[PDB]
């Protein structure tokens, strides 16, 4: 899972490959201009679940030093102690400084409350650089562009912002490629009708009907995927977001 | 089926019912049975019992193999003279004949040390180049020449499946854990079967560990015979070590049969491709020098400036930027200096002359001084400017060629058992000059000369260097170099007698036993001696502080190849430099994320000798994540010694004796600035 193993949108992840690879890697084109925007850029996806924004943020783990906040989680599930946690992700960022600060799955307001304002009102503070300068880059991605206040715009986003299409069975072709670059498995398999089995999934649960495939198909000391053991686990997966 | 008419038939002693009833178990013997064969408290009574006894016998070891025995199952086998690409042939040969001659191998190998063992061992070797199953049956039959025949036995048609597998990981696990004796028949009969196949460069790496005179001119006839050359040619005159490459020079020096034997071996062919291939494809910027030669002051920054100049060999300019910058320097930097030119100059023999001959005879001592050390080294086959220094040689006090001793000494060592050199050595170390350095270049230049000697020597250059040694025990820094060329001559493994003879002359008070444990950390390159890791944690607390330095510093020589276990728990201890035994320990990998992992924790310190340590270690570890680290410098610092040698490590960013002498050499920087003269000639630095 790289940057060059998906397909048909090259071009949009060539867009944030050469955008937050640019500060601190190839320098001969970075001191020159002498611009540096320190905010990166803000993905977005209707289908979301991480997957394919950590296919897009995965152009970094390349060679830095791993580093992801994933969403606001440990913010609600923890007493109030509010931006000091993340005062001390940005110092440890900031002894980190060849990072890049990737945040997935953003619910802070899309899911006590009041403090979410306050606390979201002071990340920006820290996020705009109230006291710092162009060391570490922000990404953020969530599930909704329209998630975003109005408030975390215009100081928010100041270098690039991105458009994700529909996966019109392209991505859901290149990511079921990939899933089947590494197993054997024929042509036999259909794939329309577990790409869009549900009503569209690009690649989380067909990477969990992959994982019960090959344990499942393990199951029976074949490495074929038999044509009725595959959807015989779809049947599981397809069952247990319906029945509740 | 079930064994109900079957079960009772072994019961009677009728000869019949065996000569029938066992051909009816050889026919079941292909699955065994329909269970694991719990017959055995019904048929142990036919032990005592004996036509077709054969059958019996080979039933009876069937089933004591199958259920469990240890002693038993090969005795019906080479009692029973065996008679009489298929499932049950892989069963009862492929597995049980395998672990079968496993554990008869090991019996009688570890038992006494017949024809049995070597007909069912070679019929076992015969049965799986058949099954053949690679490196499994190979590396059970290693412990129990038989390995000679077995490897020219089966080396027939498969070539790069043993070779690269078999010689490969029994290459690494012989050198890890197989001892000495066993390696000697890896070269040997890789020799034999290397030499009758092709890849000819690991017969040259077995050339390497052989140290032999005649493998170089058979690979040089069937190389030749078989015509890229340039880079054999490379890896060739860097892969050969002192003795093959003089006795290679003299039997080339006799025929050499084509003259390029002589041309290649000669430095001038690995090093004349290399200036327009490193021109060319290669565009160095000039804001290092301007930068790095900008900020440097205080006589010591300018110093490691002298330093990047120095080993810089593109651009010349910061090398012939004005004058007066080598007088402004010290009198050692004038040495270091004096030699920074011929650092910068290790190519274009013929301009050698007419740029080295500006500082020669001059009106400075150590400008001539280290002009000679600049002319000794720009090259190492020209050998031409040792008369106008060697030649003298009279001071017996103080005279200028003391110091001219020391840069044609040594940069004639570097350049190199040849007598025509070591007699004119013998006043040398007769002298006993007070300055430190001539018996430091003299032991290590003598010492270089005698690394990789057929078994080493006893003779009376190390007789007289320790009887000299110990004529007087003062300046204690001798009894710290002069082992460095001692050791030095220890090389020549194959369990030598050097060691006992220095066991036995040289144990006295604890600075020839500090010269014996350095004896000790030369006389371990490596081999099977968990011996001497169990002595190693049994030795490891003593309360001499030095030899913990030195003998646990050896750490990094003797593992050196198996990095998995070299990291250790060297760092939660408590001694004074047992941070720096771990921070050398590191030594110049690839420099992994544990490396660097070490060198966050070593990287902060009070003490100016870790401080100081750490940055060669670190930049000679790594050659955007180069220079952060340096960056970490900058926070730590913003003295002399710490700018120096972190500047050193900003040029520093971007088994062979010749690489592992001079920092086990250097490891005694903690000492004078005199020293720093020979700090910048390290000639392990690529």
């Amino acid at each position: 899972e790289t940057y060059a193993d998906i397909g048909g949108l090259d071009n949009q992840i060539q867009e944030i490959k050469e955008s937050v690879e640019l500060p601190l890697t190839h320098p001969e084109y970075y001191e020159e201009m002498g611009i540096k925007p320190p905010k990166g850029v803000i993905l977005y996806g209707p289908p979301g679940t991480g997957k394919t924004l950590l296919a897009k943020a995965v152009a970094n783990q390349t060679s830095a030093t791993f580093l992801r906040v994933v969403g606001s989680e440990l913010i609600q599930k923890y007493l109030g102690d509010g931006p000091k946690l993340v005062r001390e992700l940005f110092r440890v960022a900031e002894e980190h400084a060849p990072s890049i600060v990737f945040i997935d799955e953003i619910d802070a307001i899309g899911t006590g409350e009041r403090e979410i304002q306050r606390t979201m009102l002071e990340l920006l503070n820290q996020l705009d650089g109230f006291d710092s300068r162009g060391d570490v880059k922000v990404i953020m991605a969530t599930n909704r562009i329209e998630t975003l206040d109005p408030a975390l715009i215009r100081p928010g986003r100041i270098d690039r912002k991105i458009e994700f299409p529909l996966p019109d069975e392209k991505t859901k072709k290149r990511i079921f490629q990939i899933h089947t670059s590494r197993m054997t498995l024929a042509d036999d398999v259909t794939l329309d009708d577990l790409i869009m089995a549900k009503d569209d999934l690009s690649g989380a649960d067909i990477k969990a009907i992959c994982t019960e495939a090959g344990l499942m198909a393990l199951r029976e000391r074949r490495m074929k995927v038999t044509n009725e053991d595959f959807k015989k686990s779809k049947e599981n997966v397809l069952y247990k977001k319906q029945e509740g | 089926r079930d064994k109900a008419p079957v079960q009772p038939q072994q019961s009677p002693a009728a000869a019949p019912g065996g000569t029938d009833e066992k051909p009816s178990g050889k026919e079941r013997r292909d699955a065994g049975d329909k269970d694991k064969e719990q017959e055995l408290s019904e048929e142990d009574k036919q032990l005592q019992d004996e036509l077709y006894r054969p059958a019996l016998e080979e039933l009876r070891r069937q089933i004591r193999s199958s259920t469990t025995s240890m002693t038993s199952v090969p005795k019906p086998l080479k009692f029973l003279r065996p008679h009489y690409n298929k499932r049950f042939a892989a069963d009862i040969i492929s597995v049980l004949a395998m672990t079968m001659s496993g554990e008869r191998e090991c019996l009688k190998y570890r038992l006494v040390g017949a024809g049995e063992v070597a007909k069912e061992w070679q019929e076992l070797d015969d049965a799986e180049k058949v099954q053949r199953e690679p490196l499994l049956t190979l590396v059970k039959e290693i412990v129990p020449l038989l390995m000679e025949i077995e490897q020219v036995d089966m080396l027939e048609k498969d070539i790069d499946e043993n070779a690269y597998a078999k010689v490969c990981l029994y290459l690494t696990s012989c050198v890890n854990y197989v001892p000495e004796p066993e390696n000697s028949a890896l070269l040997r009969c890789a020799l034999g079967v290397f030499r009758k196949f092709s890849r000819f460069p690991e017969a040259l790496r077995l050339a390497l560990m052989l140290n032999d005179m005649e493998l170089v001119e058979d690979i040089f006839t069937s190389c030749k015979d078989v015509v890229m050359l340039g880079r054999h040619g490379v890896f060739l005159e860097l892969s050969e070590d002192v003795e093959e490459y003089e006795d290679l020079t003299e039997i080339m020096s006799n025929v050499q049969l084509n003259s390029n034997f002589l041309a290649l071996a000669r430095e001038l062919d690995i090093m004349e491709p290399k200036v327009p291939d490193d021109i060319y494809k290669t565009h160095l910027e000039n804001n290092r020098f301007g930068g790095s030669g900008s900020q440097v002051d205080s006589a010591r920054m300018n110093l490691a400036s002298s330093f990047v100049n120095g080993f810089v060999n593109q651009d010349k300019l910061l090398t012939d930027d004005g004058n007066k910058w080598l007088y402004k320097n010290k009198d050692h930097g004038m040495l270091s200096a004096a030699a920074s030119l011929g650092m910068i100059l290790l190519w274009d023999v013929d301009g050698g002359l007419t740029q080295i001959d500006k500082y020669l005879y001059s009106s400075e001592d150590y400008i001539k001084s280290g002009a000679l050390l600049a002319c000794g080294i720009v090259n190492s086959g020209v050998r031409n400017e040792c008369d106008p220094a060697l030649a003298l040689l009279s001071d017996y006090v103080l005279h200028n060629s003391n110091t001219m001793r020391l840069g044609s000494i040594f940069g004639l060592g570097l350049a190199y058992n040849r007598e025509d050199v070591l007699t004119l050595l013998l006043p040398v170390m007769g002298d006993s000059k007070s300055s430190m350095e001539v018996a430091g270049v003299t032991a290590l230049a003598c010492g270089m000369i005698a690394v990789g000697s057929c078994n080493g020597d006893v003779t009376s250059t190390i007789l007289q260097t320790i009887m000299e040694k110990s004529e007087t025990e003062l300046k204690d820094t001798y009894a710290r170099w002069l082992p460095l060329g001692l050791g030095l001559n220890h090389l020549g493994k194959g369990e030598a007698i050097e060691a006992i003879l220095a066991a036995l002359e040289v144990v006295s008070e604890p600075f020839r036993s500090f010269a014996n444990t350095l004896v000790d950390v030369c006389a371990y390159a490596g081999s099977g001696n968990v011996l001497k890791v169990q002595q190693l944690l049994h030795i490891c607390s003593e309360h001499f502080d030095s030899k913990e330095k030195e003998e646990d510093k050896d750490k990094k020589e003797k593992k050196d190849k198996d990095k998995k276990e070299a990291p250790a728990d060297m760092g939660a201890h408590q001694g004074v430099a047992v941070l720096g035994i771990a921070l050398i320990a590191m030594g110049e990998e690839i420099g992994a994320e544990m490396a660097l992992r070490t060198f966050g924790h070593l990287l902060r310190y009070g003490e100016p000798t870790l401080r100081r340590a750490v940055p060669l270690a670190l930049a000679l570890i790594s050659v955007s994540h180069d220079a952060d680290p340096e960056v970490s410098y900058n926070s730590i610092f913003a003295a002399r010694l710490a700018a120096m040698l972190r500047q050193l490590a900003q040029y520093h960013a971007k088994k062979g004796t010749l690489t592992l002498c001079p920092y086990h050499s250097d490891r005694q920087l903690m000492s004078q600035v005199a020293v720093a003269g020979l700090l910048t000639v390290l000639v392990s630095f690529l």
